[PDB]
RNA sequence: CCGAAGCUUCGGCUUCGGCAGGAGAGGUA
């Protein structure tokens, strides 16, 4: 409802929303964008965001 | 022209006019 | 073949503001560059005098108008700068201009002090009616170029001077015209024709030798090596 | 702006109103030229954004029933020949009868000289019918234009959308501290500035008594005397300035309607809106690339075009609850550094400079000391001038002051203007761009004498916008600058027969007139190119194309093919750079949503729209749209930290949440919905922080 | 109905793209793939 | 290649960095995490001890970490994982 | 790089700034530091020139139509109040110089600098994301520029003689040194035909193959080329090892080198490249001699009699209609077809009247700007024009814009300026919303794998046979059949493979499948994807930005929906669609 | 009036042929005031010696192919106008070359008539290869500059005397931009940076090193009208 | 958050003082 409440007929949908009890889960880049959180596209998703980095053995050692 | 002090600009026009603005 | 007649300058005077200039026979193609270096030096970088700010009494800024004179502040001001001065010290000289009753207001009332001498005793500065005095105070200064107005408060002044823009260049309009003699037997050579016009307080000849001083200055940092 | 953009507003008409149309209503087919409106409405002169068609222009010779039908003039032909009785139809009754047209050739004696002329049907249709059945005639070849339109020489030599542009740009010039008229004119100026009303004429005869620089006295011949007062450096609605000028002697005789005083863009009675410069059309080294435009710096040396704008600011003392505000120079909290200025009063100085903090008028609001405040009038942000005169309005003396305040004082400030890169310029024939470079005059091509040029225009836009009009306007102003002279030996040349007998002959810095759609013909032009005057020395510099040969400023080395050179009309418009640069790091917020102000004036941010979200979600950038988000608009506790952090050098903190979210959920809950947000196990998370 | 899904994907995208090949704009049909894809997503029950 | 030298922000090029990444998110978070320990490195060793590695290229006058830390990467000198 | 006024960066860059000064030296606190910044003292002058280095920031127009519109750049400090944009990125910002402004953003951290710096900058994006043709090209003044020096003018000044008896060839040069020293003194003209001895530029494939055969030691080999001077100095523009080309640049040739460029070397040499090319057409510009007079404008010679014949027939339709044998739409269509042949009769009479040299000729059939119906408009007549609906009006304008309209031609002249207007300020009302619309169905689809090993496909035409048996090209298989990844081998003749499935369809690919006798083949497309959420890379295979395949990660949905908006919304503003 | 900074010259020598000088900080507009006219005295005022015409053997007409050897007239001019030679003469001298047998002459056997010399004798002038023989009778001249063939009319002392170009001048290529600097709140200042390009006979520094001494001479007629006229003091070295 | 004033051991502590919404019209790209 969080998507479709921003495009158009706001007062239906969430007339609909509130009568069925629905649910949103927070997985898509309009609602990231709308509550403050890292969309999942490019730089934001898990592969890219977790990624680990330390200098190899032998530069430290060599410094 | 038909004003008492006005600066002589010659003119190229060829059609004379009889109303005034 | 290579030549060996040196360049040789010579004059000519067509009047006390105008002259022309032959410096035969240089290489060719080496005809059109020392034209414009030289005309490129004649036209920025020659010194002269210009006035940078009066004092006129009863006046506080430039948006105002005088009882008596039948123009405001701002035509007096654009009315005084095709004015030609000359200087002989380096510091500011303060002139005085003092005219009252029915007249008109030449530049033949300005008072020098003894060292500065006006070359233009015959302009317009403005026209007085019988209930108005001009009193001005205008300061000379040396200098190179154009400098924009001097702001006030940015200087530590009162609050009745008025800056002034000042155009120090004594020069008018510079141009040339080469004539290039391309016969067969490969014997080839060039003229430059330089024609300097200033405007009254330099000779045209006085002109061609600052440029010369600054050209044969500049030209010395290259020449450091052999 | 100026006096013609005060004429044009007062023979607007209007569309929409209370009983009109609507911006949203309005379709496409109330914005078209209707065939009826030849003589009452002008079809060029409109609007250029959602009110195109919508707003238009009366013609010059239009004139209103006492019913509210616009009525246009025409003469009455009988058995072929005009005659000179003028009939005012309106449009209702013009489709009975069949009307010549203005352009058609007339005898000695009146008779048609064509045997078929193009006249005007019933519903507009337009033929070609053997002159015999012709009723009535136009009056003159302009009766169609409007004011503004009807001062563009070459009119119909232009497209129709960039004589658009040129009339509506010419109602944006500002005034100049020099005025001078057009080398090239229409014939239109000397009765669009009379009738503006901005100049000072003599509403009878006498000879002159007395002239200043703010009063003009008249005796007049019966013994009355009348004297004529001026305003000097007044402030216009658009803070521009409006000065007047004396244009008589001390001894000069005076008929009634002369013009005594001049004005705003007025030179000896005419409009005049710019300035005349030397052109040259040519690719210069890419600095006029994409309507850009190259200038010289004898425009800035010579002051060719400055402009002095003037702004008002006013400061109150309205009685608060505990006490009263008192304007005076006590202002504890402030030293006696800066307070030099201030009178013995609290006011600035007459001649004082301000810059950008400067205090002008000092109050100090009470609670009836230790308890004042400073409220001090300060300079807007980036704004400087003289202080050219202030107004002190007080009760004590006895004035209409609205109740509850005491003191109202108006400081105006004047700032001389010059040009500088990002200006923008204009022509009258749709020419415009802004100003890319300022050359030295060392730098800029000049003539075989030595005469640098003023200002350079690419030739790539001129074929495909179809406005030849300029490069008309540049030769005819070359050869009225020269000055031309026809040879007549052997009798008047075949190209100059229609030409009058004063137009034979011109000397240098002369002035003609073009009207707009009866004017100089091209065979003329053609002629008029090959018998200009020489300069001081016996030289053409111009040849029989309007070409001449330059050199090049730079290297030295002629150009090799011919450039076209001459004179045209540059005006300066009301769009300059000073006025439009902004920037902020920090500064105000809102209130209900926490987000930067909006506008200049309450250095506010900008806007970060939508479609600049898909921008950035299409290049993949995660981390620039989170920051461009939350620590930059709403977080509140992360600005503070991010700013130390700046500061201190150490690493940016990580994004908290929003606050417009909590103001929507809040919304959301004073609607009666019950929206939580949950946790992955249910127990909904309180989100008011306060721990 | 009467052809299948297969054709109506061809159908829209060569429909799509000769408006804009008349006025010569180019534009890969990967593009209009990828929204034709979501118009054809869903099932219409007749009976549960 | 036979490209002249780069300057300013083109150097190191980009099609050498992007021989030693998977794609062009990659590189994004090494270098952005090569800066964080970088400049706490330079913010840790004016007060106490610590457990990060300094510089390991000779730096400038005044240069940016993240510069510095694209210069290591064309170096060869880092390693790194994908979660 | 772009250029930053002081008086604005000092406020964007204010902190670091602070912490500079506070550091240097050059104050106590933090409230004197911000007391000094904020007093534009002396010395903040010099540390805004450290602080500043290698900094970038986002610049920004509206309307931002597609992804181009946002770019990161280098500041650098200027003096004035106006910001100085890069002549070859107004083709991405749409951006003239009439009046525009534009937006300028600061990134604070170290991922928003790392973005900023490696996905977003200029040099870095010159390909559309659209088609894959290139945006960073010479175009207007540069394409005048450089069409005027590899120009070849026959019968120039020291053009090459091949006499005998008298002297020998008189026009051979040993070197390119040579051949500028000869035209630095007025012996030798830029666009004439010489014969000059090359040494470090690559001969084509053919003198190659016929001189040095197995290889081409280009450092130091010499040979022998037939071309012009302006030829040279252009192939000393492109890298090394590219091959001599020696042909006009009219702006297709421009395009198609830039196209193979960009594809076959790295996208450094690239951004160099047009660099230099740049400066080349701006100087090459201002020294061809375009200029607009009126005697450069001329008139068709014989005119006047070809109106008064296409005038007779249609006084004789006029008289046919009084004898009531048509009605009113017969009159009407026969006016018109009369009329919409006369001017296409002044059309192909004037079109060879003009002279190849004329500036109006030479800047429209250089493809720089301009059609020649606006050169046929200015010069020739105008046509027949429309009525307030759209039907056209029976009498013609049969001025010129050269000669002047007269009222009556003038005011019906008005009806197609108007509705041009109108439709730029309506029209881009359902371009937005389309927009609008088409983003935010298409906005869940993401590059989610790599690989979803499916086995369906769809079937692509890729060309036709004629009924001789000569294969016809398909006319639209760029937009169709390139860029894409196939599904199964191409057989023929039940004969080898010369393709294996899975890899991307270039040119080489095409022409080997096109010269032995295949026609249909099997792709696969997005529209038959496995892969359950988004989509995966292999299906949807290669990016038009960068020419290989896709990222895990993109957002496809938003480009395309970006993509097909914009050429909508553009055409309406600048005019049918 | 002193200039407030003075300008420093500087090299960077690239190859062994071949520098780059950079002359700042110049006062505005003073970057192309010194460039043309360097770039000009540096192309056609330093004085030098070449080959101003030959006489090939066994070509009384048609100059097509000389007998024995593989290459046409136009490459043996091509190869024979490539040569750097200086002479220490005032008047024409005469040089000769006459190898015979299967070979390759090159420049390292033109004998020097005492007094020039051949500073580049690795050079390939032909391939003698149908045992034949080549006797070409060269004149070396000085001069200056780059001089198009001038062909004469001696009608019977130019039996064959084929003549050809001759490029006296011992640099082959420079090339000036101009950029900017920055001095303090000041920008737009100016930056010159040449690049000279020599033979093998002058090293690039006392080009810029003799272009300085026939321009100290030119622009010193205009500051000798006047010797007290007062100018822009460079100032202490 | 900013300013003024004190203690200040130099981390900081204390007193006082201070706010920003709608409607309509015209214009630039
Ligand atoms: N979104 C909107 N943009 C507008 C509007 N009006 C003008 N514009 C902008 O004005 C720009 C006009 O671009 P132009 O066609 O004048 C550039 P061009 O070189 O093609 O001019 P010509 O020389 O006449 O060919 C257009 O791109 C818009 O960005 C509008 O109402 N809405
Ligand atoms: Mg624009
Ligand atoms: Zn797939």
């Amino acid at each position: 409802w969080l998507s479709a409440a921003s495009f158009q007929e706001t007062t239906r949908v969430l007339t609909d929303a509130a009568i069925n009890c629905r649910s949103d889960k927070l997985n898509g880049l309009k609602e990231n964008v709308i509550i403050g959180k890292l969309i999942p596209a490019g730089t934001g998703i898990n592969r890219y965001r977790n990624i680990a980095v330390q200098p190899t053995e032998e530069a430290r050692a060599a410094a | 022209n038909s004003v008492p002090g006005a600066p002589n600009r010659v003119s190229f026009a060829k059609l004379r006019e009889p109303l005034e603005v | 073949m290579l030549i060996s007649q040196r360049p040789t300058l010579s004059e000519d005077v067509l009047t006390d503001n105008r002259s022309q200039f032959v410096i035969e026979p240089l290489e060719p193609g080496f005809g059109y560059t020392l034209g414009n270096s030289l005309r490129r030096t004649l036209l920025s970088s020659i010194p002269g005098a210009a006035v940078t700010s009066i004092r006129i009494d009863g006046v506080l800024h430039e948006f105002t108008t005088v009882p008596g004179v039948k123009e405001d502040v701002t035509e007096i001001i654009l009315n005084l700068k095709s004015l030609v001065v000359s200087s002989e010290e380096d510091e500011p000289v303060t002139m005085y201009l003092r005219k009252q009753g029915p007249g008109e207001v030449t530049a033949g009332d300005i008072v020098p002090p003894a060292g500065v001498t006006v070359h233009n005793p015959g302009m317009h500065i403005a026209t007085l009616n019988d209930k108005g005095k001009l009193e001005v105070e205008l300061v000379v200064e040396r200098g190179r170029g154009y400098v924009p107005a001097v702001q006030n408060r940015a200087s530590g002044a009162e609050i009745g001077r008025i800056p002034v823009d000042s155009i120090y260049s004594p020069v008018l309009k510079v141009t040339y015209k080469v004539d290039a003699t391309r016969v067969e037997q490969r014997t080839d050579f060039d003229k430059l024709i330089l024609d300097v016009e200033t405007k009254n307080s330099i000779s045209p000849r006085d002109a061609l030798a600052s440029a010369g001083k600054t050209l044969v200055e500049l030209f010395g940092l290259a020449r450091e090596l052999n | 702006n100026n006096p013609l953009s005060g004429l044009t507003h007062k023979r607007r008409l209007s569309a929409l109103g209370p009983g009109g149309l609507s911006r949203e209503r309005a379709g496409l087919e109330v914005r078209d030229v209707h065939p009826s409106h030849y003589g009452r409405m002008c079809p060029i002169e409109t609007p250029e954004g959602p009110n195109i068609g919508l707003i238009g222009s009366l013609s010059v010779y239009a004139r209103v029933n006492p019913f509210g039908f616009i009525e246009t003039p025409y003469r009455k032909v009988v058995d072929g020949v005009v005659s000179d009785e003028i009939v005012y139809l309106t449009a209702d009754e013009e489709d009975r009868h069949v009307v010549a047209q203005a352009n058609s050739p007339i005898d000695a004696d009146g008779r048609f000289v064509e045997p078929r002329v193009l006249v005007r049907r019933k519903a507009g249709e337009v033929e070609y019918v053997p002159s015999s059945e012709v009723d009535y005639m136009d009056v003159s070849p302009r009766q169609m234009v409007s004011v503004a339109t009807a001062m563009i020489p070459f009119l119909e030599h232009d497209d129709a959308n960039r004589a658009l542009m040129g009339a509506n740009m010419q109602r944006q010039a500002v005034p100049l501290v020099r005025s001078e008229a057009p080398l090239v004119g229409t014939g239109m100026e000397l009765r669009a500035a009379i009738d503006a009303g901005d100049v000072v004429v003599a509403e009878e005869s006498g000879v002159i008594e007395e002239v200043s620089a703010d009063y003009i006295t008249v005796m007049h011949d019966n013994g009355t005397r009348r004297t004529y007062r001026m305003r000097k450096f007044a402030r216009s609605n658009h803070g521009t300035c409006a000065n007047q000028c004396p244009i008589v002697d001390a001894g000069d005789r005076v008929e009634a309607g002369q013009v005594i005083a001049d004005g705003p863009c007025t030179d000896d009675g005419e409009m005049a809106l710019g300035k005349n410069l030397l052109v040259a059309i040519m690719p210069w080294e890419g600095h006029n690339y994409e309507d850009a435009i190259i200038l010289s710096n004898r425009l800035v040396e010579e002051d060719v075009l400055t402009s002095i704008h003037i702004e008002e600011h006013e400061i109150d003392a309205r009685d608060t609850k505990l006490g009263a505000e008192e304007i005076t120079r006590d202002i504890p909290n402030i030293s006696d550094e800066v307070l030099a200025d201030l009178d013995e009063r609290g006011i600035v100085r007459i001649g004082a400079e301000v810059r950008d903090g400067d205090i002008l008028v000092g109050k100090v609001t009470p609670k009836g000391a230790r308890e004042v405040r400073d409220t001090s009038l300060k300079v807007p942000h980036g704004e400087s001038g003289k202080v050219i005169g202030i107004r002190v309005f007080s009760r004590e003396d006895e004035d209409e002051l609205p109740a509850g305040v005491n003191e109202l004082v108006r400081v105006y400030v004047a700032q001389k203007r010059k040009i500088s890169d990002g200006d923008k310029l204009a022509g009258r024939h749709g020419n415009k761009g802004v100003i890319g470079k300022i050359l030295p005059v060392e730098d800029m091509p000049f003539l075989a004498d030595g005469t640098p040029v003023d200002i350079i225009l690419n030739t790539h836009g001129v074929p495909r916008r179809m406005n030849i009009g300029q490069i008309l306007e540049t030769h005819l102003g070359w050869c009225a600058h020269s000055g031309w002279k026809v040879d007549a030996a052997k009798g008047v040349p075949d190209w100059a027969a229609r030409l009058p007998d004063e137009l034979l002959e011109a000397q240098p810095n002369a002035i003609v007139s073009t009207p707009v759609f009866d004017g100089a013909q091209e065979a003329e032009l053609q002629g008029l190119l090959s018998c200009t005057l020489p300069n001081r020395d016996g030289d053409v510099l111009v040849d029989a194309d309007g070409k001449a040969m330059l050199f090049d400023g730079r290297s030295g080395e002629p150009f090799p093919y011919p450039v076209t050179v001459g004179y045209m009309y540059i005006m300066k418009l009301h769009h300059l750079v000073d006025d439009k640069i902004h920037a902020r790091s920090t500064g105000p917020y809102s209130m209900i949503t926490q987000q930067p102000l909006g506008g200049k004036a309450q250095f506010g941010g900008q806007r970060f729209g939508e479609m600049e979200c898909w921008a950035m979600q299409a290049y993949g950038a995660a981390y620039t749209l989170q920051e461009l988000l939350t620590i930059k608009s709403d977080d509140t506790v992360g600005r503070v930290k991010v700013y130390e952090a700046i500061v201190k050098g150490e690493n940016i903190p990580e994004p908290g949440i929003p606050e417009s979210f909590k103001v929507l959920l809040k919304e959301l809950q004073s609607l009666c919905l019950n929206v939580e947000v949950l946790s992955s196990d249910g127990a909904a998370i309180e989100l008011r922080e306060g721990e | 109905r009467v052809q299948g899904p297969r054709e109506v994907q061809i159908h829209l995208v060569r429909e799509v793209q000769e408006v804009y090949r008349a006025q010569g704009v180019s534009i890969h049909d990967k593009h209009i793939e990828v929204i034709v894809r979501q118009m054809l997503r869903r099932v219409t029950i007749i009976d549960s | 290649g036979g490209y002249d030298t780069p300057l300013g922000i083109t150097n190191p090029p980009i099609d050498e960095l992007l021989d030693r990444v998977s794609s062009k998110y990659a590189l994004v978070i090494y270098a952005a995490k090569r800066a964080r320990q970088i400049n706490d490195y330079y913010n840790q060793l004016g007060e106490g001890i610590l457990e990060y590695v300094g510089p390991l290229v000779e730096p400038g006058l005044q240069e940016k970490p993240l510069s510095i830390a694209l210069r290591e990467i064309h170096a060869d000198l880092l390693e790194h994982t994908e979660g | 790089q772009c250029g930053l006024p002081k008086l604005m960066a000092l406020e964007l860059f204010k902190p670091f700034v602070m912490k500079r000064l506070v550091d240097l030296n050059h104050a106590q606190n933090i409230k004197s530091a911000k007391r000094m910044v904020e007093r534009q003292r002396p010395q903040v002058w010099d540390v805004l020139e450290e602080v500043i280095a290698e900094h970038p920031v986002l610049l920004n127009r509206a309307p931002t139509l597609h992804r181009l519109g946002i770019q990161a750049f280098e500041p650098m400090l200027v003096e004035g109040k106006a910001i100085q944009l890069h002549p070859l990125v107004c083709e991405a910002f749409n951006a003239d110089f009439d009046g525009d402004q534009m937006a300028v953003h600061l990134p604070l951290s170290a991922e928003a600098q790392a973005e900023a710096r490696i996905l977003m900058l200029s040099s870095n994006n010159i390909l559309s994301p659209a088609s894959g043709r290139p945006l960073a090209m010479p175009r207007l003044d540069m394409v005048t520029g450089l069409y005027y020096l590899t120009t070849e003018v026959p019968g120039d000044t020291g053009e090459y003689q091949p006499a005998s008896g008298d002297h020998p060839e008189t026009g051979v040069y040993s070197s390119p040194a040579e051949a500028i020293m000869a035209a630095d003194r007025g012996v030798l003209s830029v666009r004439a035909k010489i014969k000059v001895r090359l040494t470090q530029l690559r001969p084509p494939v053919e003198i190659e193959a016929e001189l040095f055969g197995h290889s081409g030691w280009q450092p130091g080999d010499a040979w022998m080329a037939e071309t012009t001077l302006g030829r040279v100095m252009f192939n000393e523009l492109l890298p090394l090892g590219y091959p001599f080309v020696n042909k006009q640049m009219h702006k297709k040739v421009q395009a198609a080198i830039i196209n193979d460029l960009a594809e076959r070397y790295p996208m450094i040499v690239v951004a160099q490249t047009v660099d230099k090319l740049k400066d080349a057409g701006f100087y090459w510009a201002t020294r061809s001699g375009v200029t607009v007079s009126m005697a450069d404008v001329l008139v068709p010679p014989r005119k006047k009699e070809i109106l008064d014949h296409y005038e007779e027939r249609a006084d004789k339709v006029e008289k046919q209609f009084q004898r009531g044998a048509l009605n009113h739409d017969e009159r009407n269509e026969a006016l018109v077809e009369i009329w919409k042949e006369a001017t296409d009769e002044v059309g192909q009479a004037l079109r060879e009247h003009y002279p190849d040299d004329n500036p109006i000729i030479t800047i429209v059939d250089s493809g720089a700007t301009g059609n020649f119906t606006q050169t046929r408009t200015l010069a020739g007549m105008k046509g027949l024009v429309t009525n307030p609906k759209g039907e056209f009006i029976p009498r013609p304008v049969k001025s010129s814009f050269r000669e002047g309209l007269t009222v009556l031609e003038y005011f019906i002249n008005t009806h197609g300026a108007r509705k041009g207007l109108a439709d730029t300020a309506l029209r881009t009302a359902d371009s937005g919303y389309l927009t609008r619309r088409l983003v935010d169905v298409s906005q869940d689809v993401i590059v989610r794998e790599h690989d979803c090993q499916t086995e369906r496909g769809i079937v692509v035409e890729l060309a036709e046979r004629a009924p001789d048996g000569t294969l016809i090209r398909d006319p639209y298989i760029e937009t169709s059949a390139y860029a894409r990844t196939l599904g199964t081998d191409a057989v023929d003749e039940a004969g080898n493979v010369i393709v294996e499935r899975g890899q991307d369809l270039g040119d080489p690919e095409i022409d080997a499948l096109l010269a032995a006798g295949i026609t249909q083949v099997k792709v696969r497309s997005v529209l038959t994807c496995a892969t359950s959420t988004g989509v995966c890379a292999t299906c949807y295979g290669r990016s038009m930005a960068t020419g290989k395949l896709v990222d895990i990660g993109e957002a496809v949905g938003i480009v395309a929906a970006q993509s097909i908006g914009e050429p909508g919304t553009q055409l309406t503003m600048r005019t049918d669609i």
